[PDB]
Formats: C-alpha cells, structure tokens, sequence
C-alpha cells in the first residue's frame, strides 16, 4: 500500500480562539546512545605471516605499511577511552543520596543503585545490561562497568539532592519538590502548579518511570542501537579472520604449505601474493573501523553535550531532551553506551477559549503582563498560557500601553484596582 | 592485572587521580618508585539533603577558563604523477 | 601541554606527509626502489614490470595517505563547526547551555587567535560561599497561601526573608515579591509568617 | 593436520567419527588424540604487545 504519513488533522484555528491545558501528564522518554566500542586492534606482521619467518622478512619491503596500521587502530583505540571518560566523568565529586530518601513522594528506586547486589546497578540498568585469535586483541577500557556506574550514580545524586548547582558550582543542597518546582517555573508553568498538585505529580512521574523498566523486558529492539555498533564490530573483525583462507590468486591460502610445497625462488612469488592480498584485506578493515570510529565519536560528543544540558541543567531545546517540556533526565549506564530518562511535561486536556490582545478600560489598552487573556463565554479572565489557572483581571496582572483606538480586537472590560 | 602481567610496579591499596592509565581501573604512577592502583573517580562527598533545607551562595568568585579547538590544518597537497612517477 | 590540542594535528599531518615521502625508499618487490636504476640497469621489456610493480606499490600508499587526510578533514571540519557556534553562541551572545561556554554560569568570552585553531577564554560566575538555611515552599497569611514572585523563602533560625536562589541578599516579604495562589490547607511544609503589606502604615 | 599452540584437556564431546573440531571461524578449536581418543583442546600460544 502507500504509506500514511500521519493521521488526518485539523487545528480549529480561529482569529479569537486559544486553546489552553487544563490539566498536564509526566511522562519518561528512553533516549539511547552509543558512546564507545570495542578496543580491537591487531597488528599487522602476525596478521599477515603468522610464524613464516621469510614472509616477515618479504613483508618489510612494503615499507611502513605495517606502522601506519598499527597506529591507527591504536589512535582510536586511544580515542574510545577518551569518549567514555567526556561522557560520564561530569563531575567533580562522587555524591551519593541520603539514607532516608525522602523526596517528596518521588520514589527514584527504579534508577538508583540496587545495594542488594554485588554490581550495585539500578533496577533499571539491570536490564541494559543483561539483554545487551591470530595477531587480534581485544583492550579492556580504563573505566570498567562498576566504575561507569559510580559515575552515574554521582550524577542521579547530584541531579536529585541539588539539581544543577552541582554542575555549575559547588553541591548545594534544595529540597526535592522545591527544584520540581523551579524547573516548572523554566518552562512557563507558575510553581503553584506543582505545589497544589505535588501528590499527583509525584504519582505520574512514579508510574511513568516504573513503564521505563516494564517495557523494555518486552521489546527486543529496544536497545538495538546499542547493538547494532557491537554487531558492526563483531562482522568487521570476523570477515577478518575469515578473509585469511582467501588464497588471492595463490596455490594455498597456508603460507606453511608453499613454503614447504614449492620451492624457495617461486614461493616468493605466492607469498609475496598472499602479502599483497591480506595487506590489502587489513586496510580495508582498518579504513572502515577509522570511519566508524568517527560516527561513534560523534555520537559520544552528542551524548556528552546532552547530558551537561538535560542532567546537569534544564534546556530549553525543542526535542533535544526528549518531546514536550524539558524538566529533567537521569542517566543510566549501558554496554559501551549511555541511556537517558528524560522527564518531561506535557499538555493535556485542552479546552477552547476567546481571546483578546488587550483589554479596553476607560481608554487605556492594558496588555496581560504574563499570560493571557481568555474568555469563560461570560467573564474575562488572564491566565498563564501553559496551565489554565483564571484570576481576575487587575492592574497588577496588567500593564498599559497606548491606547483603545490602536489594538486590533481590543474587547472592553473592567480591570480591578486593588 | 586484568589488562596483563605488570612487572616492576608495586601493587598499593590506596586509590589515587589517575596519571598514566593502564587498563580495567588500573592506573599507574611514580611517588620513591613506581606504583600501580585501582584508580580514584573522585573525591568522596555528600550532599547535606533535607527536605526543609537550602543551601544558598553569598559571595561569588569569577573565573576564566581557556578552551581550545582546531580550525584547520595545513593545506597539503601532492600531484600522483610527480610523486609517483618523478 | 597547555596547547597540545592543535600541536596534535600539526603532528598527525607533519607525521603523514614524512611517512608519505619515505615509503617512496619502498621497493614493493622491485629490485630497486629507484626508477632511474632500473631503466639504465634492466632491458625495457622487463624493466617494465618493475616500473608497474613500484606504481602499484606507490600508487597504493599515496591512495592510503588520502583517505587518511580525508577522514583527518572530516574530523577537523567537525571542530571547526563547533568553533563556528561556540563563537556565534558565546561570543556574539550569552548562552544559556550549561558547560558549553566552559564550566559555571556564562557571562562572556573573548576569543583569541591561536595558529591553526582558536582559543576562548570564557568568563563564568560561580557560585561560593554557600549557608545552609530553612525553607519553605509558602508563607501562611491569614488563610492564604503566598508563593516567592521570583526568589525563595529561607529562614536565618528566627526571621523569615525572601532571596534570589543565587546569591543571599534577605528581604521582607511582602505582598510586592510574593502572589497568592490557592490556600494553607493544600501546600505540603507550608509556615506561618507575617506577610508585610507596604500599604497598611498609611491605611 | 597441523598446527601450533598448546594443547590442553578438553571437556567437549565429539560424535565418535569426527577427528577435529573448529570454531566460528573456521579455525581449529581441538583434537582428537589418535591412539587413545581422549579430546583436546588447542589454545593460542600467548603473545600481545608489550
Ligand atoms: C518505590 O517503588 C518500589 C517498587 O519499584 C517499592 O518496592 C516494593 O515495595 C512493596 C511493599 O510495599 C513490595 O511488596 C515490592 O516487592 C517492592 N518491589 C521491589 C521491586 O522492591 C518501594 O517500596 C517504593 N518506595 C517508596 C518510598 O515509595
Ligand atoms: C488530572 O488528571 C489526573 C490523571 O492524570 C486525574 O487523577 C486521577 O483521577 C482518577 C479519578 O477520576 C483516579 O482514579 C486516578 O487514580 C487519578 N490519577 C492520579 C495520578 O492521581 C486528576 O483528577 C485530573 N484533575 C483534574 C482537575 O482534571
Ligand atoms: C465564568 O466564570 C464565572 C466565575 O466563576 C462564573 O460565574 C459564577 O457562577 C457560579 C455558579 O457556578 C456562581 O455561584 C458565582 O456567583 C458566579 N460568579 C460571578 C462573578 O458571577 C460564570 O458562570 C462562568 N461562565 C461560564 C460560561 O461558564
Ligand atoms: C468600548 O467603550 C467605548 C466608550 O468608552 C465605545 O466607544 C463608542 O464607539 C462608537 C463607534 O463604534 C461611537 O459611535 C460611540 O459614540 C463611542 N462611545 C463613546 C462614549 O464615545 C466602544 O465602541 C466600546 N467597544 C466595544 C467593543 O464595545
Ligand atoms: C535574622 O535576621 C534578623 C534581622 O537582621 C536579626 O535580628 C536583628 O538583630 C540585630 C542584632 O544583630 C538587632 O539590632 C536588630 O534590631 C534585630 N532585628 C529584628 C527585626 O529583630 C536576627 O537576629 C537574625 N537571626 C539569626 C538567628 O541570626
Ligand atoms: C497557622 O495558623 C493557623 C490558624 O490561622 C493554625 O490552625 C490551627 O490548626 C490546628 C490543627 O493543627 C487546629 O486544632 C486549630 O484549631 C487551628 N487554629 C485555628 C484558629 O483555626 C495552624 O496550625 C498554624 N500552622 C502552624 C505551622 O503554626
Ligand atoms: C474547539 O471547537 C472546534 C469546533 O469549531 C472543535 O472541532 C474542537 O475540537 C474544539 N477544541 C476543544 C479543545 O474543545
Ligand atoms: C475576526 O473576524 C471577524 C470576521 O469574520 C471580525 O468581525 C472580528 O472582529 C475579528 N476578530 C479579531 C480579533 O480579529
Ligand atoms: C591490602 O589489604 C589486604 C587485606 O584486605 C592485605 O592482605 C594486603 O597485603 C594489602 N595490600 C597492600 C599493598 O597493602
Ligand atoms: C549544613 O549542615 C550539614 C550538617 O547536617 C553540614 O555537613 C554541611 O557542611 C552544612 N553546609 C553548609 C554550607 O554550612
Ligand atoms: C520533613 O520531615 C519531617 C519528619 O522527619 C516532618 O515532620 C516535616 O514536616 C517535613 N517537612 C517538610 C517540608 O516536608
Ligand atoms: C592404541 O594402542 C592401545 C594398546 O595399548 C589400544 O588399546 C588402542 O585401541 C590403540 N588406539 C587406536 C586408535 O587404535
């Protein structure tokens, strides 16, 4: 069939009709990045001749081949180390969260360390993590899981006993539910939202970031982003190793078997062959694992800019934190990568209402100072723009500016003089 | 070690910054001899959390922080023919 | 090692373009590396062969040295996009993206050049000094409940004040830096305080 | 067939007409001993860079 590109739409668009929420949902964005990947290098003598000593010899009449070979795959087996630690390493110090963790009826279990197991991951990292030889090695990374997990949990301690402050200077201690508060004030929403509606928010977000650790145990490609590079490394060194019984035009892919078969003057000849071929063979490799590199590269630049601004502040980058307005995010660690939970905040349950730009009263044009002005059918109101919340129109909600004959559907109205 | 067999550092049970990193949380250094140690991520610290209590600045401290980026890099080239053939 | 970061790449090319010159002493298999003592030594006919097996060999390594130098590129291309926003965003402006415009709040920055490259000194405000004092979330005035306009409620141990969250500098509260909203019976950890108002001394 | 390396017990069973077995990679991962059919294993000799 041809495809749909959306479902059939419609904004009931009128020249004085706003839609504004009445009531607003939290929900938990997965975000995954892949941050590193696997430290193969191989060098390429042993590659080439294994333990034929006249083609380790033949070989050095390619020059620096080899050098520039092994160099490379140790460039960005250097580079891997440094895309972890820009990352992760974000802090200053390892905070951990208080004994009683009492947050104002927001219950982080879900994503900080489970101390009843001997890896001490979250609950949720717990699932990340489970569901994800002839002159080739494998390095292990400076910063092993345990020490990737420290970090994190230095940032969710961070994120949760002193917001950003944490980030941009020393630790300092705010109440829970009073920097809830102020990342709503960051994105329009007056704090006395949150404060008549702590229970119900504390029981949204508790839900939807339990969702977090229920849907990932029923869907396969959830991580498979992560996957995808760990499956990319895993073809590229196998076609490798498998390319070595490509004989290239030679009697034998084994060099034990010409150098023992044919004699010396002509084995030269399907040695030199076979040198040509897994020279080429192990450029190709390298070339690509250089180009992959630098996509994964780009995707740790990605994954350390985002985290410094959705965990260690509160952007105010359209789906750049996750869709909806950004509160915050609490990261969790993968395999060679890094997981972000965005907590965002959504409209919801809007109504329409009639708008002016102004209102007239005894001549003056007086504009909302902050939100805007709606209409119930029979009272005017002004109202933040991202919450319904109706107060009467006053001169302290209100400012003026020029006059009733300038503004282009001005409404007449009382503003209460307090 | 993890990472291989390290001959002639001495292995300590004090974690430190890490200076020359070695491989699977161990790092190297020299005190009066070479050391190795699993290394240190950071300095341990808590945050005094209380659900009625703030922390506030009341003086602050300006600083410069220098940061520095490549913009380019020297424009060589080299003709195939000359190189190859002279 | 303070500029390191662009001594690398002046490295990484200077190291390119010397291994590039050297492995033309590579013979590949030829009897001699060089063009001019094969063609005076070996009869055409085969010289030939030995010319073709040093281009092939050359051939191969200068095709090595470009793929290289482009994917060197890409990665300098990518640096020099985030010099072109870091400047245009901390420069010709003051973001409000935290550690982009280095670590603290970002005030401004000054460029500098640097061969190669670019260098930005950033000037941040950071936060020191802190006290550890009591809050609220409200102040409870005769039923209603009063929410900071812009700061936070603290407590010095007997005085309630209002503070911008960056830097203590106490006020009364009054009925001018605070707004009501709702009443004292919902709030969570709302306090009991006397919410001056600026007009009562006259009326 | 021939090879390198260092030949260890192995706790793998063979059907009782194979005489070698190889890996993922096609590479030799044991043998069967010829005269008394027990199954070893072939290990890499050890080497990396220093
Ligand atoms: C935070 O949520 C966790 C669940 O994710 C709660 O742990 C459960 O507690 C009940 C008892 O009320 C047990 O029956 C469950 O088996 C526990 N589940 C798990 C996974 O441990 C935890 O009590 C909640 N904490 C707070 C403060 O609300
Ligand atoms: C705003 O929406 C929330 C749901 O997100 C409403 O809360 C639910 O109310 C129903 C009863 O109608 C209960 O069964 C649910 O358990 C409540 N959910 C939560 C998380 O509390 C809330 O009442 C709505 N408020 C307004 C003013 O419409
Ligand atoms: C617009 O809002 C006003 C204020 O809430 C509504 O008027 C009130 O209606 C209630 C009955 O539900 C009365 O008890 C109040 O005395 C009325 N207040 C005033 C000032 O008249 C009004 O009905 C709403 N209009 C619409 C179309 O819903
Ligand atoms: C708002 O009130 C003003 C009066 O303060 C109204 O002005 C009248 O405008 C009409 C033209 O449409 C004139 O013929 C009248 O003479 C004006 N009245 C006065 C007292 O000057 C204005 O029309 C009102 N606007 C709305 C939307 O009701
Ligand atoms: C909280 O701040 C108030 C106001 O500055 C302090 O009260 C004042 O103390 C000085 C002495 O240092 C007196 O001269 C003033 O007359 C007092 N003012 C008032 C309104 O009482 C109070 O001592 C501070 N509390 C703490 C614990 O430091
Ligand atoms: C703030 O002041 C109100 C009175 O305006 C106090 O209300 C009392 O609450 C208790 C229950 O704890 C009732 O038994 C009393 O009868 C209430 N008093 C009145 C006059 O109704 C409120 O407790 C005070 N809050 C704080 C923290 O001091
Ligand atoms: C507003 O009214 C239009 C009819 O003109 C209707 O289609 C639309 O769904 C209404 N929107 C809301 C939020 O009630
Ligand atoms: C909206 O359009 C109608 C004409 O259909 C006009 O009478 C009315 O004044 C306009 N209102 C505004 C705010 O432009
Ligand atoms: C480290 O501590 C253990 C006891 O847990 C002790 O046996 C060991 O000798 C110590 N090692 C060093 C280098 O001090
Ligand atoms: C706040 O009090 C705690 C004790 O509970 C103390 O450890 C902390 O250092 C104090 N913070 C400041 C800024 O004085
Ligand atoms: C803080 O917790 C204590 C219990 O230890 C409680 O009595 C107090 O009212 C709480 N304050 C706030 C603001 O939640
Ligand atoms: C090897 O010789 C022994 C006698 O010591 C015999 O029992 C065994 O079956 C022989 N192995 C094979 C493969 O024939």
């Amino acid at each position: 069939y041809t495809m749909s590109l959306g479902a059939e739409n419609s904004v009931a668009y009128s020249n004085n009709s706003i839609a504004i929420p009445t009531n607003f949902t939290i929900s938990v964005t997965t975000e995954i990045l892949p941050v590193s990947m696997t430290k193969t290098s191989v060098d390429c003598t042993m590659y080439i001749c294994g333990d034929s000593t006249e083609c380790s010899n033949l070989l050095l009449q390619y020059g620096s081949f080899c050098t520039q070979l092994n160099r490379a795959l140790t460039g960005i087996a250097v580079e891997q180390d440094k895309n972890t630690q820009e990352v992760f390493a974000q802090v200053k110090q390892i905070y951990k969260t208080p004994p009683i963790k009492d947050f104002g009826g927001f219950n982080f279990s879900q994503i900080l360390p489970d101390p009843s197991k001997p890896s001490k991951r979250s609950p949720i990292e717990d699932l990340l993590f489970n569901k994800v030889f002839n002159g080739l090695t494998v390095l292990p990374p400076l910063l092993t899981d345990e020490m990737i997990a420290q970090y994190t949990s230095a940032l969710l301690a961070g994120t949760i006993t002193s917001g950003w402050t944490f980030g941009a200077g020393p630790a300092l201690q705010i109440p829970f539910p009073m920097q809830m508060a102020y990342r709503f004030n960051g994105i329009g929403v007056t704090q006395n939202v949150l404060y008549e509606n702590q229970k119900l928010i504390a029981n949204q977000f508790n839900s939807a970031i339990g969702k977090i650790q229920d849907s990932l145990s029923s869907t396969p490609s959830a991580l498979g982003k992560l996957q995808d590079v760990v499956n990319q490394n895993a073809q590229a060194l196998n076609t490798l190793v498998k390319q070595l019984s490509s004989n290239f035009g030679a009697i034998s892919s084994v060099l034990n078997d010409i150098l023992s078969r044919l004699d010396p003057p002509e084995a030269e000849v399907q040695i030199d062959r076979l040198i040509t071929g897994r020279l080429q063979s192990l450029q190709t490799y390298v070339t690509q694992q250089l180009i992959r590199a630098a996509e994964i590269r780009a995707s740790a630049n990605l994954a350390a800019t985002k985290m410094s601004e959705c965990v260690l502040g509160q952007s105010k980058r359209v789906d750049f934190c996750g869709k909806g307005y950004h509160l915050m995010s609490f990261p969790q660690s993968a395999p060679h990568g890094v997981v972000f939970l965005h907590v965002t905040y959504v409209p919801a349950q809007e109504k329409n209402f009639t708008t002016a730009p102004a209102i007239c009263h005894d001549g003056k044009a007086h504009f909302p100072r902050e939100g805007v002005f709606v209409s119930n059918g029979t009272h005017w109101f002004v109202t933040q723009r991202n919450f319904y919340e109706p107060q009467i129109i006053t001169t302290d909600n209100t400012f003026v500016s020029g006059n009733c004959d300038v503004v282009i559907g001005i409404v007449n109205n009382t503003v209460y003089d307090p | 070690t993890r990472a291989g067999c390290l001959i002639g550092a001495e292995h300590v049970n004090n974690s430190y910054e890490c200076d020359i990193p070695i491989g699977a949380g161990i790092c190297a250094s020299y005190q009066q001899s070479i050391i190795a140690y699993t290394m240190s991520l950071g300095a341990e610290n808590s945050v005094a959390y209380s659900n009625n209590s703030i922390a506030i600045p009341t003086n602050f401290t300006i600083s410069v922080t220098t940061e520095i980026l490549p913009v380019s890099m020297t424009k060589t080239s080299v003709d195939c023919t000359m190189y190859i053939c002279g | 090692s303070a500029l390191g970061k662009l001594q690398d790449v002046v490295n990484q090319n200077a190291q390119a373009l010397n291994t590039l010159v050297k492995q033309l002493s590579s013979n590949f298999g030829a009897i001699s590396s060089v063009l001019n003592d094969i063609l005076s030594r070996l009869d055409p006919p085969e010289a030939e062969v030995q010319i073709d097996r040093l281009i092939t060999g050359r051939l191969q390594s200068l095709q090595t040295y470009v793929t290289q130098q482009l994917i060197r590129a890409a990665e300098i291309r990518a640096s020099a996009n985030l010099a072109a926003t870091k400047m245009s965003e901390c420069v010709l402006g003051q973001s409000k993206r935290v550690d982009f415009c280095g670590k603290g709040y970002h005030l401004m920055s000054f460029p500098q050049s640097a061969p190669h490259g670019v260098v930005f000194l950033h000037v941040t405000y950071v936060p020191a000094q802190e006290k550890n004092f009591t809050t609220a979330p409200a102040i409870c005035h005769d039923g209603k409940a009063h929410f900071p306009r812009e700061g936070v409620f603290v407590s010095n141990g007997t005085h309630w004040f209002v503070t911008q969250r960056n830097f203590y500098e106490p006020q009364i509260i009054t009925t001018d830096n605070t707004f009501v909203s709702g009443n004292c019976d919902v709030v969570i950890g709302i306090v009991n305080n006397t919410v001056y108002d600026p007009l009562q001394p006259e009326l | 067939l021939t090879g390198t390396g260092v030949l260890t017990e192995s706790n793998k069973k063979f059907l009782p007409f194979q005489q070698f077995g190889r890996d993922i990679a096609d590479t030799t991962d044991a043998v069967r001993d010829p005269q008394t059919l027990e199954i070893l294993d072939i290990t890499p000799c050890s080497f990396g860079g220093v």
